């Protein structure tokens, strides 16, 4: 009944209050699996070396 | 040189077993023999591949070292010893040492090229082909295919 009267939450006889503190929300990397496929990029170095072998 | 080549081939064929040792850890008392035999056959095939690749690439490596040959010529000739040296033995010794270093570098390059090619298809195979087949059989067949392709890329006699 008090809320429709634009009354604050603290102007009604309460039971009690609790204070919560859990800083550190969500704690990681966005993608933990797609970076595994990035190991294939190291073979581009030997591919460039093979291209050089084709060249010289 | 033969002993070090033997050891290098065995260790490069066994390092996949090193990464497969604790990753699954299924019946090691019974899978040790399988790991040993696959390592031995992979070592033999990769040694054959190394011999073939070094033999085929030595033709290019011959002129690949020519700049270094001339560089060592400069030092071997810029001395009062060269004024009254054999004038030919210097060429023999520099050719010998350059051939030795060329063989060392070529073997290293071939070994590490095969090692890099080893761990490309095996991961995607173990990640995909396990949908329809047993994972252990998938790993075994992936290793066998990798060893076979490493052996076949040496000669290439299609």
């Amino acid at each position: 009944k008090a809320q429709r009267n634009n009354e604050d939450v603290s102007v009604i006889p309460p039971l009690f209050t609790v204070s919560v503190d859990h800083r550190g929300t969500w704690n990681p990397w966005v993608s933990t699996e797609v970076l595994a496929a990035a190991i294939g990029l190291v073979i581009y170095y030997l591919a460039f070396s093979a291209k050089s072998h084709i060249q010289a | 040189s033969s002993a070090l080549f033997f050891g290098n081939a065995f260790i490069v064929s066994a390092i996949p077993i090193w990464l497969y040792w604790r990753i699954w850890h299924m019946d090691l008392i019974q899978s040790a023999v399988l790991y040993s035999v696959m390592t031995l056959v992979s070592t033999y095939l990769v040694a054959f591949a190394y011999k073939n690749v070094k033999f085929v690439l030595k033709h290019k490596v011959a002129q690949k070292r020519e700049d270094a040959v001339s560089k060592e010529v400069t030092r071997k000739l810029s001395e009062a010893d060269n004024r009254k040296m054999s004038r030919k033995e210097k060429d023999e010794r520099i050719l010998w040492k350059k051939n030795e270093v060329a063989d060392y570098e070529a073997t290293t390059f071939s070994i590490f090229y095969n090692n890099t090619l080893f761990l490309v298809l095996v991961i995607v195979a173990s990640f995909f082909i396990l949908k329809n087949f047993n994972p252990t059989v998938n790993y075994i067949l992936s290793i066998s295919a990798s060893s076979g392709l490493i052996a076949l890329l040496s000669t290439g006699s299609k």
